[PDB]
RNA sequence: AAACCGGUUGAUCCUGCCGGACCCGACCGCUAUCGGGGUAGGGCUAAGCCAUGCGAGUCGCGCGCCCGGGGGCGCCCGGGAGCGGCGCACGGCUCAGUAACACGUGCCUAACCUAACCUCGGGAGGGGGACACCCCCGGGAAACUGGGGUCAAUCCCCCAUAGGGGAAGGGCGCUGGAAGGCCCCUUCCCCGAAAGGGCUGGCGGCCGAUCCGCCGCCAGUCGCCCGAGGGUGGGGGCACGGCCCAUCAGGUAGUUGGCGGGUUAAAGGCCCGCCAAGCCGAAGACGGGUAGGGGCGGUGAGAGCCGCGAGCCCCGAGAUGGGCACUGAGACA
């Protein structure tokens, strides 16, 4: 009798507990830093983060023979995403992964990495109206998460 | 009769989603409904002819399709196992074969090979004056004499002229003969019959195929015999 | 109506009662049960009459004999929980055709056929003893 | 015919001797009975052709006169004459009432005959010597 | 993130309940700029009552007639009111009834029907009739509807043959796990087909501008009838699976079974005549309560709990309540 709706996913990065201030305080700094725009994007970055760990975590469960026709391709996946410096990594470090490697993928973030803008929210002022240039296409999206072959495509206008 | 796209047969290569929420009905002809596909539905996602119902009912009914020798002007005619279909206006020759992947695939087959067609014996009763009629896979017919009928068992395979309404050929079920399976997961694959089950109903038994030493198995209602160690007809 | 034999006739054989009646032993299909060792000429019995059964056999105990040609059996199985990781004996009784050949008594283990609707609540037929059984195995051929 | 009056349809009443609800309210025209077409021993032979089910026909006996009595001591079929009805085993009303039904004993002018048809569905009375 | 926090004491360790923090669904308050994706919206409330409009047609290559333009061969084009065929039993809605062979999974019908479509084999001969639109008259407020006249059919009917059914006897043979089935032979009884119609082109003949047809043959093509199988839909049967209550313990009497029949497309206490006492129940009958079933959905680390088991798909039931029929392959619509 049900009927599927979609359902948010951030809520794997959003804590239960909002109310800690040392939580609080982590939040803050990452937020500054990167210039989001609200929780729920450094939350959307952490659903991807323990996305990333968890699916580590169910292949070191599985056997070797099962894991051997995914590991590779994993680690290779997350290189190219480059949320992983090295894809011959063992399968165990990727489990120590942080979710500032997530937020350094970031158009925005990649904008003010490259020196492209003044700040990080004139590089998200640049990417929402539609100064930079991916490869020749305008994306106007801060929060896209561009790969590895696309970071030396980007341009100003 | 309508046919809802949740209830279209899942190995038909449509879109799930995408679309409206029918899907066209095959016409009650010569096959199953689960095991066909409607002839506008090979006209607009199998060849790409047509973009819309309408274009393919257009082609359709000017007879440029020609299933089995006979031109068919119906867009909702059933297209099914081993069928021959023609296109007049470009003379390209399909047949309708058993595929790994698509489940079913219209694979191009020769011009002389174009006017055969495999059928497997699917029964025989006995009809007036003493005549034998064999039904085979796809509800097709023959009267024979009854000593013809007679050496002609369930589950053989008869290769028959369509144009002359003859049997060109018969492949008698044979351990060790060449066979395709036509149905069932195991789809597609062409190996030696090596190995049998016999268990106490006939259609079911237990079937063993050999391609070397890829072996799989099925039932015995599930393979067709396409011949000795090569198919007498292009089914690859 | 039923008559005995001192020995158990095999599937095809023709016995005449003492009316004069011949009743062959038909063959029902069935190659690992013995027939009966006595010949009745009911026309709804599988071994000397019309009747048809499927291939969907059973074995069960006799509880009730005392309707005619009729009796209450007994069907026990297992049924998993999920939720205790255990299991459940469950039964359920069963009204079944008796034919006059095949005497049955309280506590017999026997087997049942599926046929036809005869009754109400009948749909399925003695069709032997679990004594009648015999062994029976599939034909295996190979290539070598 | 296929008629709600003589609906053959399942009962309401479960093994256990207990009621039990309906499942459909309204009784399917599928499932629907007709009235007895049994012949009335009469003076003239009348048929009538009916339609069924998937429309098929079946011929009903309204009024039967003569019978088809076979003596298989002669292994041969004669269209005798019914006299009257001497005993309906089934029912006794069916003979009271002068009608024929299939095992019925019926004095043709071969003699005594027992009805080995369904009068009713075939819409002939062949019947066989004693 | 497999998490704890506050509260009973003068203080202390327990028990144990209540609250906090999270997600989802409904309604509600304050506030609200844009875009994309999605099968969201009188379900959770009365299956309560309804103004108004729309919501199943299509076919001139089945048929005659009438009207208008064109042209000479045998008609061309357009329109009208109809007869006739096919469809309207699909599609759309909703959740009262239902604790049930309803639903799900796995099997059956050797106990059955099926227009349309497919294939194989065979057949299409003789004859007859009526009713619309229409014309002349109406009647009635309207709904609806009467009489006379008159042209047709792929409209309706008879005849013949083919074929079909019942009873009985026999058989190599077929299917199939197994014949109460199929085929063959024999006997009687009974029922009993068809539209060679439309179009195209060709040929020939009859006929006349008051005609623009009719007839005989050929080919193509769409069609019609019988037999067999398939396909599709449907009817029916079986095993098992999924609610609460004992402050509900005995229930059942066509009830349980047998035998012989009627009815049905077909098995069956489906119904009927006779015969017996059987059938269900503490492994929970019966009684009451609640509820459409499933795919599925929410939540939790998980086991699990819940149904927001409304929307989307499949099956079921219903059309103000309760019944009963016509037509038809199929409805009790
Ligand atoms: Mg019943
Ligand atoms: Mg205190
Ligand atoms: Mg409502
Ligand atoms: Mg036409
Ligand atoms: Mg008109
Ligand atoms: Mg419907
Ligand atoms: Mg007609
Ligand atoms: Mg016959
Ligand atoms: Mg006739
Ligand atoms: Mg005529
Ligand atoms: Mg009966
Ligand atoms: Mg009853
Ligand atoms: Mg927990
Ligand atoms: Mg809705
Ligand atoms: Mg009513
Ligand atoms: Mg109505
Ligand atoms: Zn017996």
């Amino acid at each position: 009798g049900g009927l599927k709706k979609p359902k948010k996913k951030y809520l794997a990065g959003k804590p239960k507990k909002i109310w800690n201030k040392q939580l609080l305080l982590e939040e803050l700094q990452l937020m500054g830093e990167y210039g989001l725009r609200n929780k729920k994007e450094l939350w959307l970055a952490r659903a991807r983060l323990k996305w990333i760990v968890r699916r580590a975590r169910a292949l070191l469960s599985m056997t070797a023979e099962e894991r051997a026709p995914l590991e590779v391709p994993f680690k290779e996946k997350l290189y190219k995403m480059g949320f992983i410096e090295d894809p011959n990594v063992p399968l165990d470090r990727i489990l120590s992964l942080d979710v500032r490697a997530i937020l350094e993928r970031r158009l925005q973030t990649l904008v003010f990495r490259m020196g492209l803008a003044k700040s990080i929210h004139h590089a998200r002022q640049l990417v929402v109206h539609g100064h930079v240039l991916v490869a020749g296409r305008r994306v106007t999206s801060p929060g896209f998460l561009v790969p590895r072959e696309l970071e030396d495509k980007i341009t100003i206008e | 009769v309508h046919l809802r796209k949740s209830l279209a047969p899942y190995w038909w290569p449509i879109p799930r989603k995408a679309g409206g929420v029918w899907a066209v009905r095959p016409s009650t002809g010569p096959h199953s409904l689960e095991y066909s596909l409607p002839l506008a539905v090979v006209v607009r996602d199998v060849l790409r002819y047509a973009k819309t119902l309408r274009e393919a009912r257009y082609i359709i009914s000017r007879g440029y399709i020609k299933v089995d020798g006979v031109v068919r002007k119906d867009y909702k005619f059933p297209i099914g196992l081993m069928d021959v279909v023609e296109i007049v206006p470009t003379g390209e020759i399909y047949r309708v074969v058993p595929d790994e992947a698509k489940y079913y695939d219209l694979k191009p087959i020769p011009s002389s090979e174009a006017a055969l067609k495999p059928l497997r014996v699917e029964g025989k009763t006995a009809v007036s004056g003493g005549r034998i009629q064999l039904h085979f896979h796809d509800g097709r017919n023959l009267i024979l004499p009854p000593d013809v009928g007679r050496q002609i068992k369930t589950f053989d395979t008869v290769v028959y002229d369509l144009e002359n309404k003859a049997i060109k050929t018969h492949l008698p079920l044979r351990l060790g003969q060449l066979a395709v399976v036509t149905h069932g997961g195991n789809i597609g694959f062409v190996g030696q019959f090596f190995e049998v089950v016999w268990t106490l109903k006939r259609r079911q038994s237990v079937v063993a195929l050999r391609k070397g030493e890829e072996v799989r198995r099925t039932i015995l209602d599930y393979i067709m015999v396409i011949g000795t160690e090569a198919p007498v007809v292009k089914i690859s | 109506t039923v008559v005995k034999l001192q020995s158990r006739p095999k599937v095809g054989d023709v016995v005449t009662l003492p009316d004069g009646k011949k009743v062959e032993v038909k063959n029902i299909g069935v190659p690992y049960v013995l027939p009966p060792a006595a010949v009745c000429d009911d026309p709804l019995c599988p071994w000397h009459g019309h009747l048809k059964i499927r291939l969907k056999l059973l074995e069960v105990t006799v509880e009730k004999v005392r309707m005619h040609k009729a009796a209450v059996v007994t069907h026990e199985w297992v049924h998993y929980l999920p939720k205790y990781n255990r299991y459940e004996r469950r039964r359920r009784r069963m009204r079944v055709r008796v034919p006059e050949c095949i005497e049955v008594k309280p506590g017999d283990k026997v087997i049942i056929a599926e046929t036809r609707p005869l009754s109400k609540t009948i749909a399925w037929v003695v069709i032997g003893k679990k004594e009648d059984v015999v062994e029976w195995k599939a034909k295996h051929e190979t290539l070598p | 015919m296929k008629l709600g009056a003589f609906y053959k349809g399942g009962d309401l009443v479960k093994p256990s001797g207990g009621k039990k609800g309906r499942v459909r309210k309204t009784k399917k025209k599928a499932l629907g009975g007709g009235p007895p077409q049994i012949p009335k021993l009469g003076e003239e032979d009348i048929r009538y052709v009916e339609r069924v089910r998937g429309g098929n026909h079946k011929v009903r006996l309204r009024q039967a006169r003569y019978a088809n009595v076979y003596i298989p001591k002669e292994r041969r079929h004669v269209k005798a004459k019914i006299l009257s009805i001497v005993s309906s085993p089934s029912n006794p009303d069916y003979a009271r009432r002068n009608y024929i039904v299939k095992g019925a004993i019926i004095q043709t002018e071969v003699g005594k005959a027992v009805v080995t048809s369904r009068p009713g569905q075939d819409g002939v009375i062949n019947a066989v010597l004693i």
